[PDB]
RNA sequence: CGCGGGGUGGAGCAGCCUGGUAGCUCGUCGGGCUCAUAACCCGAAGGUCGUCGGUUCAAAUCCGGCCCCCGCAACCA
RNA sequence: AAAAUGUAAA
RNA sequence: ACGCGUUAAGCGCGCCGCCUGGGGAGUACGGCCGCAAGGCUGAAACUCAAAGGAAUUGACGGGGGCCCGCACAAGCGGUGGAGCAUGUGGUUUAAUUCGAAGCAACGCGAAGAACCUUACCAGGCCUUGACAUGCUAGGGAACCCGGGUGAAAGCCUGGGGUGCCCCGCGAGGGGAGCCCUAGCACAGGUGCUGCAUGGCCGUCGUCAGCUCGUGCCGUGAGGUGUUGGGUUAAGUCCCGCAACGAGCGCAACCCCCGCCGUUAGUUGCCAGCGGUUCGGCCGGGCACUCUAACGGGACUGCCCGCGAAAGCGGGAGGAAGGAGGGGACGACGUCUGGUCAGCAUGGCCCUUACGGCCUGGGCGACACACGUGCUACAAUGCCCACUACAAAGCGAUGCCACCCGGCAACGGGGAGCUAAUCGCAAAAAGGUGGGCCCAGUUCGGAUUGGGGUCUGCAACCCGACCCCAUGAAGCCGGAAUCGCUAGUAAUCGCGGAUCAGC
C-alpha cells in the first residue's frame, strides 16, 4: 500500500478545489469547520440525487454552495419544494446569508464518485462483485471514456478471507500529471463488514 | 536446584522447592498438563501453534532412614567356614550369617579368620543392603507418583489452556474460563486457584454427606 | 473515554490552563495543527481531497 | 586392625618438598557476530584450601588428632 | 579449503 | 513425456525370461551351494495413502556469464568506552495505561504528560447519564443571586422572574419552550478480535520489472511475445525474430535551483543630480539589487572518429550538454507486515459500570542491558573585548522598539507594526585586540549547597531560566559497528510547527 491520491496530486494542474475562498488566519478554522458541516447535510440528504461534487464558494460573508447531480429533480421536488427547504436548513445552521445552486451532471457514466456509489450500492444488495466490476467498467468505457478502472477491497461475497478485486479497460496513466482523471470513493456497508470502492476515470490528457 | 535450559528460551526442565505457608494447599491444583496456544517465538512464518508443559507438585514430606539395624531384630548364625585353613579352619566357627528379620534379607561372610572381622563385614553389607532396598522403595514411589501427576501424554492431557491470541486462560476442570490472561501470566493466579479451591470443597460435603 | 472527553474539551473549564485542543473532525487530542483545528491525519485527507482551499502538495 | 596416597572457585587437575605470592582447562555471567542458535571474538565474576587443634612475625604449604575417598595387605596352621 | 543447525497448526 | 527412429523404443511373427502399490525385504524360515565371507531360491504378519516416471513454473546454490548500489575498495567524521538527554528491555510498584519487535520496533503513535492531557492507580462520587433522537407520569416557568458541607466532583438548600401561546368580563384556566424529580425506549465503552475488515502507511523498490488480447507451438501444466546482438539509469531505444499489438510501469508532462528577457515600482531599491540636521534621510528617479507574474533557453542542433541503425567516445560555441543539481511521483504484487488507540467498521463482551465526574498519585520508579542522541576529553584550543556577512520563517488572544530598575533571569513604563512599514533579531563559525602555557589546566560542566526570576489554581512528587558556590567521570574509547561521492561530509548558527509554560 503506497499509491498517492489522484486529486491531491493534480491540484491546480487538472483539478480545482471543492472550496474556493480566501481567509486570513483568524477565521479559517471555522469557515472550514462550517464548510465541512455543509457537505455534512448535503451528502446526507442528497444521496437520492447522486451528488458528484460540492463547490462551496464564499463572497463577502455570504456562502455560495454550488452542487452537481445526476438526476436534478430529486433536489428540486414538486414545484421546487425540496429545493427551498434545502436553502432554508442551510441559513438556519450557517447563520450567514446563503445561496442555492444546482447544475446537473451530463453523463453520469463519467463521474467516478457516481460510479462508486452505484457499485457499492449493488454489493450492499448482494450482487456478484466480480461480474459487476466488468459491468461498470463497460458502461464507463462504453460511455466514451479514454480509460476506466474499479477496485474493491474487503470480505467479498461474505468470505472470511478478505481480498482485493478489480478490472480495467483502456488507459489509466496515474503517474502522468498532464492526464486528467476522475477519482471516486464509496463505502459499501454490509452485514459482514465494510468494503471500500474505488473508481478511476481517465477523461483524456490536456 | 535443577534447571535444564532449552537454549532459547526456558527451561526444558526446572525444579524448585517453594518454601512457606499454605504452599501445598494452594499450589496443589497445578498437577497436570498446561496447554498453550500462541504464535511461538520460534515461528519462521506466522502460524499459530499449540504446545504443552507438565507440572507436578508433591508436598515437602518427612523422611528418615532407620537408626541402622538394632540387634533385637536380627538373627546371627555362627559356623565353620568352607575350604582352606588346615587344623584351624575345621575347629573354628569363623563363618557369620546375619539374618535381618523384618525384611528376610541375609548376608554371609567367611572372608577372614576372625569371626568378628566377618561379623563386622556382614554387618556392613547388611546395612548397605537394607538402606539400598528402602531407597529403591522410596524411589519407585516418588518416581511413580509423578508418572500419574505429571500426565504422560501431551497436547491433550488435562487441566488448563492459556490462549495468547484471544487472551483467554481457562481451567477445564471447574470449566471456569475467565479471559484475563495478562495478569495470570504475571502470577495473579488467585482469581484462578481460588475458584478451584471452593469447587473442590463442594465435592467434600457431597462425599460422605452425599 | 471518548465522546465524554471530547465534551470536556468543549466545556469552558475551571482554570484556563486546562484547555486542550481536540480535532474538530476525528476527536484526536495529540498532534493538533491549530490553523485548521484539525489533527495531522484529518488534515492530510481533506488536503488530498482538495477541500482545503489553496493548500497543495509542496515541492522544491 | 595394618601400610601408602588424597580432600584447593560448579566439574577436572597444579601450587605443599623450599612458609610471605592461588594457577590451568572447562563451566558460568555481561557485551559482540548472525534473521536466530552454536562455533568464534572481547570483558568479567567466582575459592576464604576436609575438620579440629599446634608451630610461626606469618600456614593451602610445617606438626598432632579426627572425618570422608582411594590403592595395597591380611600368610603358616 | 573456511563454516554445523532451524521441531510442531492454516 | 524425455526421447527412439533400417544399430527402433516403428509395423509384424516365433520362442525364453520377468513385473503386478510403498515400507517390511532381497529380510525370515526351509532347501541347495561355499573353507569362509557369503550366494541361489525366496515369504508373512504389520504399517502407510502414498511410493514413483517425465515434464512445467518458480525459489534456491559455499553453479556459470553479463551488468549494478557508499557493497567492498580509496577516503574524512563518527557510535561502541565517559557524564548527561531521551526511546526500549527488564526489574519494581497501588499503578508504573496501551501499542510498536531484526532489516522495515527502540528522539517511533507523542508536532508539547505538573493538574488538564489520560486510556493506569488509591479514594470521594453519579446512574436516562458528559453527548444524540424521542416517549411518559407530580408537571413547575427562562435565567441571574445565595446558603451549605466538601479535596473538588458531589449532596443538601434559601430568594425570584412578577416572560411567553390560545384569549378569557372573571378568583383559575390548557399550549410551547428549556430547565425539573422520578420511569421506558436507548445512549456509552481508548473492553476483545489488524488472524473477520475499509482507509491510510511501512517494506522488497525508484528495482525494472509485471501482464493482457489474438495468433502460433505443446496431450497438458505452459511456452512463444518478454527471447537474441547493440545500447541505456530504465522491458531506454535500435536491429533481429512465429509472432502482431496493447495496458500498468520507465521517461516526459509539475514544483525548486542556475542564465537571459517582457511586464511591475511600494512598505523594495539608489546609479547621476538637488537638500544634507554627514541618515535611502527629504526632494526625486526605476537603472541596477530585490520582490513575483508571464516568457526565452538545450535540440546529440554543430564538428571529429566509430556505427547497420540506436547511439557510444571525444571537440567547439555556451550561465548551463548528452538525465545540469534537487524535489514531487512508488508497477503486478510480497511480507497472515503496522494500526479496531486518529477515524471507520462485522462479530464478541460490560450495564448504579468494562459507562461518567472529581481530588491526589502514576505514565519521570532503578541491582541492571540496549537503540538513538547531546556535551566533552582541549593550543587547527578555551575565555573576555570589539567589529562584520546570511537565507528562511513567525508575530494586534501577539511580537516588542527604546528609556528606567536589576550582576542577571526579569520587572516597571512605554513607541511602532494587523506588518517587503514595525518587531522577535543577537546570526555563529569569521575578523581584530588582550589573557591562558600543555597542567585533570581559565580543558570539561555532570553532581550538589545556598539565593531568586517567569508561566500557571497550583512547580513536593515533576517545569524551564538566573546568580553564588560546588567542580564528578572524562588524556580520544575492547570486541564490534555507522554516515557520506560535491556545495556532499565535517563544522557553524537561525527559524518554525506543537505550545500557558517546558
Ligand atoms: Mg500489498
Ligand atoms: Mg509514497
Ligand atoms: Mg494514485
Ligand atoms: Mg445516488
Ligand atoms: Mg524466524
Ligand atoms: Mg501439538
Ligand atoms: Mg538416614
Ligand atoms: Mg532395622
Ligand atoms: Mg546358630
Ligand atoms: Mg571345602
Ligand atoms: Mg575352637
Ligand atoms: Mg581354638
Ligand atoms: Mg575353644
Ligand atoms: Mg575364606
Ligand atoms: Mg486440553
Ligand atoms: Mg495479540
Ligand atoms: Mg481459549
Ligand atoms: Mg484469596
Ligand atoms: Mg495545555
Ligand atoms: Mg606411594
Ligand atoms: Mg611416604
Ligand atoms: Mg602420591
Ligand atoms: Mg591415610
Ligand atoms: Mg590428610
Ligand atoms: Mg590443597
Ligand atoms: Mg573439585
Ligand atoms: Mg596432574
Ligand atoms: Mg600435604
Ligand atoms: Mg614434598
Ligand atoms: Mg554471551
Ligand atoms: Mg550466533
Ligand atoms: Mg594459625
Ligand atoms: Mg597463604
Ligand atoms: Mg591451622
Ligand atoms: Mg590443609
Ligand atoms: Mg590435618
Ligand atoms: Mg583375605
Ligand atoms: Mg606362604
Ligand atoms: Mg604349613
Ligand atoms: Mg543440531
Ligand atoms: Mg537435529
Ligand atoms: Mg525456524
Ligand atoms: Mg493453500
Ligand atoms: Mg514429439
Ligand atoms: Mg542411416
Ligand atoms: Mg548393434
Ligand atoms: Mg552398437
Ligand atoms: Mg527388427
Ligand atoms: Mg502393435
Ligand atoms: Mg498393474
Ligand atoms: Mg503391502
Ligand atoms: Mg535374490
Ligand atoms: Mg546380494
Ligand atoms: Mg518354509
Ligand atoms: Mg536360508
Ligand atoms: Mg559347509
Ligand atoms: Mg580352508
Ligand atoms: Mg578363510
Ligand atoms: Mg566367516
Ligand atoms: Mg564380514
Ligand atoms: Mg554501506
Ligand atoms: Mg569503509
Ligand atoms: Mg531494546
Ligand atoms: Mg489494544
Ligand atoms: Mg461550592
Ligand atoms: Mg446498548
Ligand atoms: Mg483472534
Ligand atoms: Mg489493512
Ligand atoms: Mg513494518
Ligand atoms: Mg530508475
Ligand atoms: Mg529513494
Ligand atoms: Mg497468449
Ligand atoms: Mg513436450
Ligand atoms: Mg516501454
Ligand atoms: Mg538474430
Ligand atoms: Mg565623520
Ligand atoms: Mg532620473
Ligand atoms: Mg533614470
Ligand atoms: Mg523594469
Ligand atoms: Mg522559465
Ligand atoms: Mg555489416
Ligand atoms: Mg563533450
Ligand atoms: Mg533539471
Ligand atoms: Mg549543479
Ligand atoms: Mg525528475
Ligand atoms: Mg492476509
Ligand atoms: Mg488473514
Ligand atoms: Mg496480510
Ligand atoms: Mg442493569
Ligand atoms: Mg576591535
Ligand atoms: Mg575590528
Ligand atoms: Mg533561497
Ligand atoms: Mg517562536
Ligand atoms: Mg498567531
Ligand atoms: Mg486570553
Ligand atoms: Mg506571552
Ligand atoms: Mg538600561
Ligand atoms: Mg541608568
Ligand atoms: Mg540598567
Ligand atoms: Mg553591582
Ligand atoms: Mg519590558
Ligand atoms: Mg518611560
Ligand atoms: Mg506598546
Ligand atoms: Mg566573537
Ligand atoms: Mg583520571
Ligand atoms: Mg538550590
Ligand atoms: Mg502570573
Ligand atoms: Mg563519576
Ligand atoms: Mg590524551
Ligand atoms: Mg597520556
Ligand atoms: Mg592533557
Ligand atoms: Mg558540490
Amino acid at each position: 500500500g503506497n499509491k498517492i491520491h489522484p486529486i491531491g496530486f493534480r491540484l491546480g494542474i487538472t483539478r480545482d478545489w471543492e472550496s474556493r475562498w480566501y481567509a486570513g488566519k483568524k477565521q479559517y478554522r471555522h469557515l472550514l469547520l462550517e464548510d465541512q458541516r455543509i457537505r455534512g447535510l448535503l451528502e446526507k440528504e442528497l444521496y437520492s440525487a447522486g451528488l458528484a461534487r460540492v463547490d462551496i464558494e464564499r463572497a463577502a460573508d455570504n456562502v455560495a454552495v454550488t452542487v452537481h447531480v445526476a438526476k436534478p429533480g430529486v433536489v428540486i421536488g414538486r414545484g421546487g419544494e425540496r429545493i427551498r427547504v434545502l436553502r432554508e436548513e442551510l441559513a438556519k445552521l450557517t447563520g450567514k446569508n446563503v445561496a442555492l445552486n444546482v447544475q446537473e451532471v451530463q453523463n453520469p457514466n463519467l463521474s467516478a464518485p457516481l460510479v462508486a456509489q452505484r457499485v457499492a450500492e449493488q454489493i450492499e444488495r448482494r450482487f456478484a462483485v466480480r461480474r459487476a466490476i466488468k459491468q461498470a467498467v463497460q458502461r464507463v468505457m462504453e460511455s466514451g471514456a479514454k480509460g476506466a478502472k474499479v477496485i474493491v477491497s474487503g470480505r467479498i461475497g461474505g468470505a472470511e478471507q478478505a481480498r482485493t478485486e478489480w478490472a480495467a479497460q483502456g488507459r489509466v496513466p496515474l503517474h502522468t500529471l498532464r492526464a486528467n482523471i476522475d477519482y471516486g470513493f464509496a463505502l459499501a456497508r454490509t452485514t459482514y463488514g465494510v468494503l471500500g470502492v474505488k473508481a478511476y476515470i481517465f477523461l483524456g490528457e490536456v | 536446584m535443577s534447571a535444564s535450559e532449552g537454549e532459547h528460551g526456558g527451561y526444558k526442565e526446572i525444579i524448585a522447592k517453594i518454601s512457606g505457608d499454605g504452599v501445598y494447599g494452594r499450589l496443589k491444583f497445578e498437577s497436570g498438563g498446561h496447554r498453550v496456544q500462541r504464535v511461538p517465538a520460534t515461528e519462521s512464518q506466522g502460524r499459530i501453534h499449540t504446545s504443552a508443559c507438565t507440572v507436578a507438585v508433591m508436598p515437602e514430606l518427612p523422611d528418615a532412614e532407620l537408626p541402622d539395624i538394632n540387634p533385637a531384630d536380627l538373627r546371627i548364625d555362627t559356623f565353620r567356614s568352607s575350604g582352606a585353613g588346615g587344623q584351624h579352619v575345621n575347629t573354628t566357627d569363623s563363618a557369620i550369617r546375619i539374618t535381618h528379620l523384618p525384611t528376610g534379607i541375609v548376608v554371609e561372610c567367611q572372608d577372614e579368620r576372625s569371626q568378628h572381622k566377618n561379623k563386622a563385614k556382614a554387618l556392613s553389607v547388611l546395612g548397605a543392603r537394607i538402606h539400598a532396598a528402602e531407597m529403591a522403595k522410596r524411589q519407585q514411589a516418588e518416581a511413580s507418583t509423578r508418572r500419574n501427576l505429571l500426565g504422560s501424554g501431551d497436547r491433550s492431557d488435562r487441566n488448563r489452556t492459556y490462549n495468547f491470541p484471544q487472551g483467554r486462560v481457562t481451567d477445564h476442570r471447574i470449566n471456569l474460563t475467565l479471559y484475563r490472561l495478562d495478569e495470570v501470566m504475571e502470577g495473579k493466579l488467585d482469581m484462578l486457584i481460588e475458584p478451584i479451591i471452593q469447587e473442590h470443597q463442594a465435592d467434600q460435603l457431597a462425599a460422605l454427606s452425599e | 473515554a471518548r465522546k465524554a472527553l471530547i465534551e470536556k474539551a468543549k466545556r469552558t473549564p475551571k482554570f484556563k490552563v486546562r484547555a486542550y485542543t481536540r480535532c474538530v473532525r476525528c476527536g484526536r487530542a495529540r498532534s493538533v495543527y491549530r490553523f485548521f483545528g484539525l489533527c495531522r491525519i484529518c488534515l492530510r485527507e481533506l488536503a488530498h481531497k482538495g477541500q482545503l482551499p489553496g493548500v497543495r502538495k509542496a515541492s522544491w
